[PDB]
C-alpha cells in the first residue's frame, strides 16, 4: 500500500512549498494522479484478502471504500477554493494539508490490520476534520460543532480501545486474520455483553444511531464544504467499515442485544426523514438524510447476513457520492446567495439549467432511482430484513416514500418554482462547480453499470 | 432570520420541562418503543419457534 | 462601537474582469491552466481510461474458473448418476461423531 | 455448439411444416427472405473476415487447476497454516456448489420456456432435480452467517449429523 | 466573512472563572 | 517487567553482551524516523526564531538530524537488548518448569463438538 | 420535541450541566490555610482506619 | 446587519415586553399575540393564527408572489406548513 | 524560455513520480521478507523449473 | 434462432438512439420534433413484424443477451421476452404515441424548449419498453420509477405552475405508496422462491403467493389509479394535452394492470385476490364515473373516464381475463 | 453552459475514441483465446489463464 501511501506523504511538500499560484493546480492534479494509483487495488483476489504486508492488507470491502477517498480528495481541493480565494498562501497550504492529512489516515485506517492500528488511524481522522470544522467555518455553532463532535466520537471511542486491549491480552492478537481464522464462539455473559457494547458502540455513534446523532446536523451543517463532504462521504462509513470488521468475534451474542438497536435504527429512520420534511436550511435537510441511510446500513450490519452486508456495503459508497453531490450544490446556491434557508434563493432552474439537472439527479440518486448503485444497495437490504422479520418492509416502505418526498420537496422549492425579483447576485454558472457535479455524477451510473466491484467481500 | 433562529435556536433555551412536555417526550420518544420491540420480538420467536419445529416453508430458500 | 472593524467586503463575482473566467481563480491564464488540468485528468485518464480499467480487470473472484470446474463436475456426476453435489460439505466417514 | 447436453440438456428441436393451402401467401416468409438477404448474408461475410483474422493469431488459455488440500475435520484445532488451506479450499467448494445450482436453475428456467404452456407437465423432471440440489444445499451452506468459514460450516455439519444419528437411534429402538 | 470573536465574545471568559456565580461575587 | 535481574550494573547504556546481537541497520525505518524527527526540530527551530523555515541555517537543521540519529542508534540497540532479554527470560524460565507448561494432546476439528449458531 | 428538547436534555446537556455545576463547587474554595490543613487533617483519619486502609 | 433586538428572546411577561416583541416582529402591540408559554419553544415569536398561504390576495402586489408574502412582514412558526404548495387552509365550500 | 525557471517552477511536479517510484521499490522490498513459504503451500506445491530457479520474487 | 429476436431488440435501440443524437447535440434542434416522429413511426414500422411471425407461427423466446450479476445464486442479466402481450404491446404503443406527439407538434407550438419536450415523451417511451418487455421483476421496477419520475417531471412540464408541480408530487406519492408492494413481492419471490425471473416463478409453481399477490394488487393499485391511490391521475392531468394523451391516456396508468396480467399464472391460486380486485375495479368505476357526471370540465372528466376504464380492466383480471383485459388495453 | 459542455465532450472523447478503437481493432485483430488441458508440462504464466487481450496483458503489467 506504500504505492498508495508515500506518493500520498510525499503530496505534502509539493503543497507546502508551491508558488503562491500553483498550490491547488498541483494538488488537484497529483491528487488525480493518486485517485488513478489507487485506482488499481479494485485488483481482488476471489477470496484470499491482498496481503501486502503484515501491517497492511485490503479486500473487497477496504478497497472500494479506499478508492473512494482517493478519488474524492481532488473534489475538496475543486469545491475549497471558491470559499478559500482570500485567504493567505501559507494558511491556504495549510488547509491542504490538513485535507492530504486526513485522507492519509483514512487510508491508513482502511488498510490496517491490527485492530488496534485501525482504532488509532479511525480516531486520529478527528484532529484534522476538528481544524477544518472550527478554524475555517463560517457560522457560529462551529465552535460548539467541534466540541460536539469530538466528544461525542470520543465517548464511543476509549470504551473500544479498553475492549480492545482485554481482547488483545485475552485472544492473543488484534490481527484481523487472526481473530477471524481463530475465532472462538463468544458466551452470553454480562461481562462479554459489555465488551460487546464497548466494541458496537463507538462505530454506532460515527454510525450514528438515533439518538446519538446530534453531531451530524451540529457539525456536517457547520463545516467548510470541504470537511462536509469528507464528513457525510467517508467518515459516517468508517463506523460501517468498523462494524463489519468487528462483528467476527462478536457473535452469536448480537443477535440478542441486536434487537434495540435495530429498531432504534429502523424507527429512527423514520423520524430523521420526517424532520428532513419539515427543514429550513438544506444542509440540515442534506445531514438528516444521510443519518437516514447510515441508519439502514447499521439495520444491514446488524443483521449480519451476506446480502444484508454487500447491499450495505453498496449503501455507503453510493450515499457517500450522493451525499457529497448535495452537499456542494447546497453550497453553490448558498454562496450564490450568502444564506442558507431553502426559501430565500427559489426557481433557480430556469436561471442555471445544468444546476437544475445536478440537482435532479442527486435527488433522483438519493431517491434511489433504479437501477442505480444507491437503489440496489437499499434494495438488498430490504430483502435481508425481510428475511429476518417481515413487518420491517413496511417501515423500509414508509421510508423512501417520506423520503421521495424530501427528495423532491427541495428541489421543489429551491429551482421549481418562480424566482425571486430583489436577490440579482446569481450570475452565470462558473463551470468550476458542473464540473465538479460531473466528476461527481459520471462514476455514480459507471459504477452503477458495474456494481460487481462495490458488492463487498460477500460477493 | 427572525423565523430561522425561533425555530433553530429559540427552541432549547426557551425550553423548560414541564410535566406536559415530559409527557410528550415520554409518549413521543420513547413510547413507539415498546411497540416495535415486542412486535417485531413476537414475529421473531414465533417463526423461531416454527423452524426448529420444522413448521415452515425451506425448500427454496438458499439465499437470505 | 468599541471594535475597529473594517466593512464587510462585497462578493466579487468573477466574471467582471475576464468575461472567460472559469471560476477558479482571479488570474485568466492559471485559471484557463487550472480547467485543463482538471477536464484532462478527471476525465480522460481516470474516468475514460479508469472506466476501461475497471471494466477490463483480469479474473474477478474466480467466477469464470468457478463456472468452467462447475459444470466439469456436473458433467462427472450427471454421467456417473452419482448425486451432482452432497449434503455433507465434509466426509462423514473422517468426521469422529461424539458419542 | 458451446455445451454439452451433459451439462446443459436441451430438448430435441421439433418444428412443423404448414402448408399454405390458401391462395393468400404468408407474409412473414419474404420478410426472412428479405432479411436472410440483406441482413444475414453482410454479417456473416463480415464473420468471416474477422474469424478468419482470429483464426491468423490464435493464442491459448486453460483452466486453473486447483490441488486438493487436507481439509477443515482433517486440520488440527488452532494450526493456521492447515487452517488457511482448508478455509480457502471450502471457499472455492462453496463457489463451485453456488455455480452448481446455478446452472440448475439456468437450465430448468431453460426447460419451462421449452415446455411453454405445458412446462407444469415437462418440467418436474428437473424441478426435483432442482428441488433436491436446494434442499441439500440449504443443510450445507445456509443459515451459516455473514462470516461463514469452513469451521462454522464443519460446526453445522456435526450438529446435522448428530441430530440425525439420534433421532434414528431413538426411533429405531 | 466568517464569525471572528468580537469584545462581548472575548469578555464571556476573561476574569476570574468563566462559571460565575454568587460565590465568585467580585 | 526487569530492574532486580542478577548481573546487571547501574547507569551504563549497553551491558557488552547485547554485542552479541545483530546490531540494527543503519537504514532501519524506526532509525530513519528518527532522524525525520532531526528535521522537524530544525523546522519548528527556524519558524520558532522568525526565520526561512527551509532554507535558513542548513547546519542547525543538519546538526539536529545527525544528533537524533545517533541517540537513535544507541536507544534502538538498548531498545533491542531488553526484547532479547524479555525473551531470553522467557524461554528459560519455560524451560526450566516443565510443570507449569503442558503440552496439548493434538486433535483435530474432526472430533472437536464446536456447536454451531444458527443465524436467523 | 424529540431533537433539539428531549435528545440534548438526554445525554449532551445533562453532562455539560453536571460539570458545570459540580466543578464550580470543586474550583470556589476560598483558599484559606486554615480550610485546607483542616480538610489534610480530615482525610488523615479517613485514610487512617476509617476506610481501613492500614488493613 | 442584524443586531440583538431582531433575534428573537424569551417570552415576553410585562406589557413593556410584549411591546417591545411587538416592534421587534415589525408589527403593533394588538397584532402581536405571544406564542402560548408552554416550554415548547418559540416564546417571544408572534402567532400567525392558523391560514395558509392560499387565503392571501392573489391581485395584491406582494413583494414574494411565489408565496404570496410582503417583504418584511412576520411569517408562521409553520410557513413552511401552511405554503401553497402543501396543506391548505382555505374554506370548502361543503 | 529561461529553462532554469522552468525547472523552478515544475520541480514540483516530480514528487509524487518520484514517491510512487519509491513506494514500489519499498513494497518490491517487501516480500523478501516473506519467502518463508515459497513452493510450501500445499495447493501450489510444485516442481522447481530447471531455468527458474523460484515460484515467485 | 431467426430475424425474431433481432428485429424485436432493434425496435428498441431505434428508439434509443434520438436521446443519445440529443445529449450529443449532433441533432438539428430546429427539425427535431421531426426527427423523433419519424424515429418513432419507423419504430412502428419494425414493430409490425414481430407481431407478423408471432401471428404466423406463434413464436415466443426469451433473449439473456447481457448477464449483470451474479449474488451466488441469483444470475440477474438484463433480459427480454417476447410474448404475446410484449409482443402486441409494442406496435399499438408505438402507433398511439406516433400518433400524439405529432398532435403536440402541432399543439406544443410555443413553448421554446420544444426540443426537451420531445426529447422526454422518448425517455418515456423508453421506459415503458423495457417495463413491457420485462424479464426479472428488477427490469420491472426500473420501468415502474422511470416512467413515475418521467411522469413527475412531465407533469411539471410549467414548472412556474405551482399547482403543477403541487399535482406531480401528489402524484408521485401515490406510486411510491405503491412500489412498496412491488418490493415486497420481489423479496418474497427471493426469499422463498429464490427467483427473480417470471420463469422461474412460474416454472416454481408457487401456490401460495399470499402477501405477494396482495403486494401486486397494491402496486397495480398505485400505479393504475386504483381507489385510496385512484385522484393522482386528475391531478397529473394538470399537466400538457399531449402528456395527458400519452402517459396518462392509456400507457402508464395501464401498466398497473400489465404488471398484473404478466403475473397471471400465479394470479389464479389466491382466490382473495381475484375478490379484491373486483372490489377496487368495481367501486373506482362508480366513484371516477360518478365523478366525471356532473363535473364541469374536458380534461379531468375525461381523466375519470379513464380511471374508470382501468376500473373495469382489472375487474376481468378478477375473474382471470388475462388475455381479453389485454386486448381491452388496445382498445 | 455550453463551454462547460463543450469541454467535457471534447475531453471525455479526446482520450474515449482511441480506446474505443483500440478495443475493437484487439477484438477482431488480435483475437480471442480458447480453452484445452495443460500441455504436459507447461507452467502457466500468472496472465496465461484469461479470455480477453487486454486482461492478459494488464494482469501481465501490474498484477
Ligand atoms: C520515543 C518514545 C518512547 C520513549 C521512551 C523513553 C526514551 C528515553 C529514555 C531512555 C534513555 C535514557 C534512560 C536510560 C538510561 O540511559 O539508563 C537507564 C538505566 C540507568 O541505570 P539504572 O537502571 O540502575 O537506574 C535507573 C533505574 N530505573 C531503570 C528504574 C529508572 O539503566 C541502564 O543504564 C542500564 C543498567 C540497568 C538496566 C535496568
Ligand atoms: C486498457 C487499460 C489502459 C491503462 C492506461 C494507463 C492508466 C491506468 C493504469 C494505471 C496503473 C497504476 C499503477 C498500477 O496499477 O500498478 C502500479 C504498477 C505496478 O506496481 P509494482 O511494480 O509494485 O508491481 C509489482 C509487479 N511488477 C514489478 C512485475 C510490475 O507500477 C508500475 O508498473 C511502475
Ligand atoms: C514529467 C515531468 C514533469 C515536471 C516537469 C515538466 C513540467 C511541464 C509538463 C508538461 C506541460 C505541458 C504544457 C505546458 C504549458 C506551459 C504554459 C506556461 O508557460 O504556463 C506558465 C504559467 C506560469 O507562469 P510562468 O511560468 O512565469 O510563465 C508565464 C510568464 N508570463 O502558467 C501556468 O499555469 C503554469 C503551467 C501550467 C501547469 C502545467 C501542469 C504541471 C504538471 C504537469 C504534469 C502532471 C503529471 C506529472 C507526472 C506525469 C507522469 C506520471
Ligand atoms: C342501469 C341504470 C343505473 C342508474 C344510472 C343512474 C345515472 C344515469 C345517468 C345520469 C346522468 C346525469 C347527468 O348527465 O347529469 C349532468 C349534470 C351536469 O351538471 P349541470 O349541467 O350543472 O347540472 C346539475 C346542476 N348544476 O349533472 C347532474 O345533473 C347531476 C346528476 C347526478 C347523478 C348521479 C347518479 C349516480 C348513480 C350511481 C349511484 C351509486 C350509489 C351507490
Amino acid at each position: 500500500m506504500l504505492k498508495i501511501i508515500i506518493p500520498t506523504t510525499m503530496l505534502l511538500p509539493m503543497t507546502w512549498m508551491s508558488k503562491h499560484n500553483m498550490i491547488w493546480i498541483n494538488a488537484t492534479v497529483h491528487s488525480l494522479l493518486i485517485s488513478l494509483i489507487s485506482l488499481s487495488l479494485l485488483n481482488q483476489l476471489g477470496e484470499n484478502s491482498l496481503n501486502f504486508s503484515l501491517t497492511f492488507f485490503s479486500d473487497s470491502l477496504s478497497a472500494p471504500l479506499l478508492v473512494l477517498t482517493t478519488w474524492l480528495l481532488p473534489l475538496m481541493l475543486m469545491a475549497s477554493q471558491s470559499h478559500l480565494s482570500k485567504e493567505t498562501t501559507t494558511r491556504k497550504k495549510l488547509y491542504i494539508t490538513m485535507l492530504i492529512l486526513l485522507q492519509l489516515f483514512l487510508i491508513m485506517t482502511f488498510t490496517a490490520t491490527e485492530l488496534i492500528l485501525f482504532y488509532i488511524l479511525f480516531e486520529a481522522t478527528l484532529v484534522p476534520t476538528l481544524i477544518i470544522i472550527t478554524r475555517w467555518g463560517n457560522q457560529t455553532e462551529r465552535l460548539n460543532a467541534g466540541l460536539y463532535f469530538l466528544f461525542y466520537t470520543l465517548a464511543g471511542s476509549l470504551p473500544l480501545l479498553v475492549a480492545l486491549v482485554y481482547i488483545q491480552n485475552t485472544t492473543g492478537s488484534l490481527n484481523f486474520l487472526i481473530i477471524h481464522y481463530w475465532s472462538h464462539p463468544l458466551s452470553n455473559s454480562w461481562s462479554n455483553i459489555f465488551m460487546w457494547l464497548a466494541c458496537i458502540m463507538a462505530f454506532m455513534v460515527k454510525m450514528p444511531l438515533y439518538g446519538l446523532h446530534l453531531w451530524l446536523p451540529k457539525a456536517h451543517v457547520e463545516a467548510p464544504i470541504a470537511g462536509s463532504m469528507v464528513l457525510a462521504a467517508v467518515l459516517l462509513k468508517l463506523g460501517g467499515y468498523g462494524m463489519m470488521r468487528i462483528t467476527t468475534i462478536l457473535n452469536p451474542l448480537t443477535n440478542y442485544m441486536a434487537y434495540p438497536f435495530l429498531m432504534l435504527s429502523m424507527w429512527g429512520m423514520i423520524m430523521t426523514s420526517s424532520i428532513c420534511l419539515r427543514q429550513t436550511d438544506l444542509k440540515s435537510l442534506i445531514a438528516y438524510s444521510s443519518v437516514s441511510h447510515m441508519a439502514l446500513v447499521i439495520v444491514a450490519i446488524m443483521i449480519q447476513t451476506p446480502w444484508s452486508f454487500m447491499g450495505a456495503t453498496a449503501l455507503m459508497i453510493a450515499h457517500g457520492l450522493t451525499s457529497s453531490m448535495l452537499f456542494c450544490l447546497a453550497n453553490t446556491n448558498y454562496e450564490r446567495v450568502h444564506s442558507r434557508t431553502m426559501i430565500l434563493a427559489r426557481g433557480l432552474q430556469t436561471l442555471l439549467p445544468l444546476m437544475a439537472t445536478w440537482w435532479l439527479m442527486a435527488s433522483l440518486t438519493n431517491l434511489a432511482l433504479p437501477p442505480s448503485i444507491n437503489l440496489i444497495g437499499e434494495l438488498f437490504i430490504i430483502t435481508a430484513s425481510f428475511s429476518w422479520s417481515n413487518i420491517t418492509i413496511i417501515l423500509m416502505g414508509m421510508n423512501m416514500m417520506i423520503t421521495a418526498l424530501y427528495s423532491l420537496y427541495m428541489l421543489i422549492t429551491t429551482q421549481r418554482g418562480k424566482y425571486t425579483h430583489h436577490i440579482n447576485n446569481i450570475k452565470a454558472s462558473f463551470t468550476r462547480e458542473n464540473a465538479l457535479m460531473a466528476l461527481h455524477i459520471l462514476p455514480l451510473l459507471l459504477l452503477t453499470l458495474n456494481p460487481k466491484m462495490i458488492l463487498g467481500p460477500l460477493y | 432570520i427572525r423565523w430561522t433562529y425561533a425555530r433553530s435556536a429559540n427552541i432549547y433555551p426557551n425550553f423548560r420541562p414541564t410535566p406536559k412536555t415530559s409527557l410528550l417526550g415520554a409518549l413521543f420518544g420513547i413510547g413507539p418503543l415498546f411497540f416495535w420491540y415486542y412486535v417485531f420480538k413476537t414475529d421473531r420467536d414465533k417463526k423461531e419457534k416454527l423452524i426448529q419445529e420444522g413448521k415452515l416453508d425451506q425448500t427454496f430458500n438458499i439465499s437470505y | 462601537i468599541r471594535l475597529q472593524e473594517d466593512p464587510d467586503p462585497e462578493d466579487e463575482n468573477l466574471y467582471e474582469k475576464n468575461p472567460d473566467s472559469h471560476g477558479y481563480d482571479k488570474d485568466p491564464i492559471v485559471d484557463l491552466w487550472n480547467m485543463r488540468v482538471v477536464f484532462f485528468f478527471g476525465f480522460s485518464i481516470v474516468l475514460v481510461l479508469g472506466s476501461t480499467f475497471v471494466a477490463y480487470l483480469p479474473d474477478y473472484r474466480m467466477q469464470e474458473w468457478a463456472r468452467r470446474e462447475a459444470e466439469r463436475l456436473v458433467k462427472y456426476r450427471e454421467a456417473n448418476g452419482l448425486p451432482l453435489m452432497e449434503s455433507n460439505c465434509f466426509d462423514p466417514n473422517k468426521i469422529q461423531l461424539p458419542e | 455448439d458451446s455445451w454439452d447436453k451433459d451439462v446443459y440438456p436441451e430438448p430435441p428441436r421439433r418444428t412443423p411444416a404448414p402448408a399454405p393451402q390458401t391462395s393468400l401467401p404468408n407474409p412473414v416468409t419474404y420478410l426472412t427472405k428479405i432479411f436472410d438477404l440483406l441482413v444475414d448474408r453482410p454479417v456473416t461475410l463480415a464473420r468471416e473476415f474477422i474469424e478468419q483474422q482470429h483464426a491468423k493469431n490464435r493464442y491459448y488459455y486453460y483452466h486453473r487447476e486447483f490441488r486438493r488440500v487436507p481439509d477443515i475435520t482433517e486440520c488440527e484445532e488452532k494450526d493456521i497454516l492447515c487452517m488457511f488451506e482448508a478455509e480457502m479450499q471450502w471457499r472455492r467448494d462453496y463457489k463451485v456448489d453456488q455455480e452448481i445450482v446455478n446452472i440448475i436453475q439456468e437450465r430448468l428456467k431453460a426447460c419451462q420456456q421449452r415446455e411453454g404452456e405445458s412446462y407444469r407437465q415437462n418440467c418436474a423432471k428437473e424441478l426435483e432435480q432442482f428441488t433436491q440440489v436446494s434442499k441439500a444445499f440449504q443443510d450445507r451452506y445456509s443459515d451459516l452467517g455473514a462470516h461463514y468459514s469452513a469451521r462454522k460450516c464443519l460446526a453445522k455439519q456435526k450438529q446435522r449429523m448428530l441430530a440425525e444419528r439420534k433421532a434414528a437411534k431413538e426411533a429405531a429402538a | 466573512r466568517q464569525w471572528q470573536p468580537d469584545v462581548e465574545w472575548a469578555e464571556q471568559f476573561g476574569g476570574a472563572v468563566m462559571y460565575p456565580t454568587k460565590e465568585t461575587a467580585h | 517487567m526487569m530492574s532486580g535481574r542478577p548481573g546487571r550494573v547501574p547507569l551504563q547504556f549497553l551491558p557488552n553482551e547485547a554485542r552479541s546481537l545483530p546490531p540494527p541497520k543503519l537504514t532501519d525505518p524506526r532509525l530513519v524516523y528518527m532522524g525525520f524527527l532531526g528535521y522537524c526540530s530544525g523546522l519548528i527551530d527556524n519558524a520558532i526564531r522568525r526565520r526561512p523555515v527551509v532554507s535558513a541555517g542548513l547546519h542547525r537543521q543538519l546538526l539536529y538530524v545527525t544528533s537524533f540519529v545517533f541517540f537513535g542508534y544507541y536507544l534502538l540497540k538498548r531498545q533491542d537488548y531488553m526484547y532479547a532479554l524479555r525473551d531470553h527470560d522467557m524461554f528459560a524460565y519455560v524451560k526450566s518448569h516443565p510443570e507449569d507448561f503442558p503440552e496439548k494432546d493434538k486433535k483435530t476439528y474432526g472430533e472437536i463438538l464446536e456447536e454451531f449458531h444458527p443465524v436467523r | 420535541l424529540l431533537d433539539l428538547i428531549w435528545l440534548e436534555t438526554i445525554l449532551p446537556k445533562t453532562t455539560s450541566f453536571i460539570q458545570m455545576k459540580m466543578s464550580i463547587m470543586v474550583s470556589n474554595q476560598k483558599g484559606l490555610i486554615k480550610l485546607y490543613f483542616l480538610s489534610f487533617l480530615i482525610t488523615i483519619m479517613i485514610s487512617m482506619t476509617l476506610f481501613n486502609y492500614h488493613e | 446587519h442584524v443586531t440583538k433586538d431582531m433575534f428573537p428572546g424569551p417570552y415576553p411577561k410585562t406589557p413593556e415586553e410584549r411591546a417591545a416583541a411587538a416592534k421587534k416582529y415589525n408589527m403593533r402591540v394588538e397584532d402581536y399575540e405571544p406564542y402560548p408559554d408552554d416550554g415548547m419553544g418559540y416564546g417571544d415569536y408572534p402567532k400567525l393564527p392558523d391560514r395558509s398561504q392560499q387565503e392571501r390576495d392573489p391581485w395584491y402586489d406582494w413583494d414574494h408572489p411565489d408565496l404570496r408574502l410582503n417583504w418584511g412582514e412576520p411569517i408562521h412558526w409553520d410557513l413552511d406548513m401552511y405554503i401553497r404548495n402543501r396543506v391548505d387552509t382555505s374554506p370548502t365550500p361543503v | 524560455m529561461n529553462v532554469l525557471q522552468i525547472v523552478r517552477d515544475h520541480w514540483v511536479h516530480i514528487l509524487v513520480p518520484v514517491g510512487f517510484v519509491f513506494g514500489c521499490y519499498l513494497d518490491r522490498r517487501s516480500d523478501e521478507k516473506l519467502t518463508a513459504f515459497r513452493n510450501k503451500s500445499l495447493l501450489f506445491k510444485r516442481e522447481l523449473r530447471p531455468n527458474e530457479e523460484v515460484t515467485w520474487k | 434462432m431467426n430475424p425474431f429476436a433481432s428485429l424485436t431488440l432493434t425496435t428498441l435501440i431505434i428508439l434509443t438512439i434520438p436521446i443519445m443524437m440529443s445529449n450529443s447535440n449532433i441533432y438539428k434542434t430546429n427539425l427535431y420534433p421531426n426527427y423523433v416522429k419519424t424515429t418513432v413511426s419507423y419504430a412502428f414500422t419494425l414493430s409490425l413484424v414481430p407481431l407478423l411471425m408471432f401471428m404466423h407461427t406463434g413464436q415466443e423466446m426469451i433473449i439473456s443477451n447481457w448477464h449483470w450479476m451474479t449474488l451466488q445464486t441469483v444470475e440477474l442479466s438484463l433480459s427480454f421476452k417476447m410474448d404475446y402481450f410484449s409482443v402486441m404491446f409494442i406496435p399499438v404503443a408505438l402507433f398511439v404515441t406516433w400518433s400524439i406527439m405529432e398532435f403536440s407538434m402541432w399543439y406544443m407550438h410555443s413553448d421554446p424548449f420544444i426540443n426537451r419536450f420531445f426529447k422526454y415523451l422518448v425517455l418515456f417511451l423508453i421506459t415503458m419498453m423495457i417495463l413491457v418487455t420485462a424479464n426479472n421483476l428488477f427490469q420491472l421496477f426500473i420501468g415502474w420509477e422511470g416512467v413515475g419520475i418521467m411522469s413527475f417531471l412531465l407533469i411539471g412540464w410549467w414548472h412556474g405552475r405551482t399547482d403543477a408541480n403541487t399535482a406531480a408530487l401528489q402524484a408521485i406519492l401515490y406510486n411510491r405508496i405503491g412500489d412498496i408492494g412491488f418490493v415486497l413481492s420481489m423479496a418474497w419471490f427471493l426469499t422463498h422462491s429464490n427467483a427473480w425471473d417470471l420463469q422461474q416463478i412460474f416454472m416454481l409453481n408457487n401456490e401460495c403467493p399470499n402477501m405477494p399477490l396482495i403486494g401486486l394488487l397494491l402496486a397495480a393499485a398505485g400505479k393504475s389509479a386504483q381507489f385510496g391511490l385512484h385522484p393522482w391521475l386528475p391531478s397529473a392531468m394538470e399537466g400538457p394535452t399531449p402528456v395527458s394523451a400519452l402517459l396518462h391516456s392509456s400507457t402508464m396508468v395501464v401498466a398497473g394492470v400489465f404488471l398484473l396480467i404478466r403475473f397471471y399464472p400465479l394470479m389464479e391460486t389466491n382466490k382473495l385476490v381475484q375478490t379484491m380486485t373486483l372490489c377496487l375495479g368495481a367501486i373506482t368505476t362508480l366513484f371516477t364515473a360518478l365523478c366525471a357526471i356532473t363535473q364541469n370540465d374536458i380534461k379531468k372528466i375525461v381523466a375519470f373516464s379513464t380511471s374508470s376504464q382501468l376500473g373495469l380492466m382489472m375487474v376481468t383480471i378478477g375473474i382471470n381475463q388475462p388475455h381479453l383485459a389485454f386486448l381491452h388495453i388496445c382498445m | 453552459d455550453r463551454r462547460f459542455l463543450k469541454l467535457m465532450r471534447f475531453y471525455i472523447l479526446l482520450t474515449g475514441i482511441p480506446v474505443a478503437i483500440g478495443i475493437t481493432l484487439v477484438n477482431v485483430f488480435i483475437g480471442e483465446a480458447e480453452l484445452a488441458d495443460i500441455p504436459e508440462g507447461y507452467v502457466p504464466e500468472h496472465w496465461e489463464y484469461f479470455k480477453h487481450p487486454i486482461s492478459r496483458w494488464i494482469a501481465r503489467t501490474f498484477y
